[PDB]
DNA sequence: GGTTGGTGTGGTTGG
């Protein structure tokens, strides 16, 4: 029963901008 | 948060502060999951051993905050609780099994650049993301160091999930299916952990399918803070998701 | 100061 717009940050996703250390999160998925 | 860094403005817009009304003390973390509902660790509200049994009128909840102490004028929004719902089968006696609690707010909070709700995972998302070696994110205003050895702004740290084998043989405390640990192994070079005053604080991962953020964990317990061989434990949000929906729709 | 630190052509915000 997820909320319509949840999990999308106004100052990041909503502006196609990435935070300082979110790439680290993605790397984990690949060579983790 | 131990060995983390200062968050960026709006990095974690679902991050919520449980604030004690009398006196003024930071209690715990929490996360905003709608405009009316907030999620936290149950041991933040009800832990008899420490003589903690708070109720709606003991606590307000602060949203949109970054600075730990200052009232961020024109940024933060303060809300009062309508009701609290500690999980029925919450075992505070033994091992904090089912360390989860919901809170409805009197009036719905408005969303801004600093206030936005997080998503709860589902069958598929939990299956995909919640796997060993896969890193999540922890945020809180808790202690920078272990008790026997506090930040000025919200602290963030990225921490890899750990397999139950290594997760169970780490502690003498009985584990359940409603938990998972996270943190670096002693050889892994990088280190870091949640600490005291981080409970309720969300453990989030970012879906690489839809670029949405999902709250996979709640900060529950530890054994010191960031010591080799020890890992922080988190409430498994999905395995309790059935309970969460129940509570919302009924109330 | 303030429901709030430190130092402002604010800042994540007035005055
Ligand atoms: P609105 O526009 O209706 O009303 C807002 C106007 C009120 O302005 C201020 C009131 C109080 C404080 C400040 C302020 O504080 C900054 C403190 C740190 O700077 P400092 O300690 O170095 O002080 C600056 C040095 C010069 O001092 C003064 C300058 C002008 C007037 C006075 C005064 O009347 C008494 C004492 C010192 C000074 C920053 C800006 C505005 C206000
Ligand atoms: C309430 C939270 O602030 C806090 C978070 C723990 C952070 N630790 C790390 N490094 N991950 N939780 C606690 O302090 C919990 C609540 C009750 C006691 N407790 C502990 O962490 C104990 N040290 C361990 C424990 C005791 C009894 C039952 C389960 C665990
Ligand atoms: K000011
Ligand atoms: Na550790």
């Amino acid at each position: 029963s997820g909320e319509a717009d949840c999990g999308l940050r106004p100052l990041f996703e909503k502006k196609s901008l990435e935070d300082k250390t979110e790439r680290e999160l993605l790397e984990s998925y690949i060579d983790g | 948060i131990v060995e983390g860094s200062d968050a960026e403005i709006g990095m974690s817009p679902w991050q919520v502060m449980l604030f004690r009304k009398s006196p003024q003390e930071l209690l715990c973390g929490a996360s905003l999951i709608s405009d009316r509902w907030v999620l936290t660790a149950a041991h933040c509200l009800l832990y008899p051993p420490w003589d903690k049994n708070f109720t709606e009128n003991d606590l307000l909840v602060r949203i949109g905050k970054h600075s730990r102490t200052r009232y961020e004028r024109n940024i933060e929004k303060i809300s009062m609780l309508e009701k609290i719902y500690i999980h029925p089968r919450y075992n505070w006696r033994e091992n904090l099994d089912r360390d989860i609690a919901l809170m409805k707010l009197k009036k719905p909070v408005a969303f801004s650049d600093y206030i936005h709700p997080v998503c709860l995972p589902d069958r598929e998302t939990a299956a995909s993301l919640l796997q060993a070696g896969y890193k999540g994110r922890v945020t809180g205003w808790g202690n920078l160091k272990e008790t026997w050895t506090q930040p000025s702004v919200l602290q963030v740290v990225n921490l890899p999930i750990v397999e139950r084998p290594v997760c169970k043989d780490s502690t003498r405390i009985r584990i359940t299916d409603n938990m998972f640990c996270a943190g670096y192994k002693p050889d892994e070079g990088k280190r870091g952990d949640a600490c005291e005053g981080d409970s309720g604080g969300p453990f989030v991962m970012k879906s690489p399918f839809n670029n949405r953020w999902y709250q996979m964990g709640i900060v529950s317990w530890g054994e010191g803070c960031d010591r080799d061989g020890k890992y922080g434990f988190y409430t498994h949000v999905f395995r309790l998701k059935k309970w969460i929906q129940k509570v919302i729709d009924q109330f």
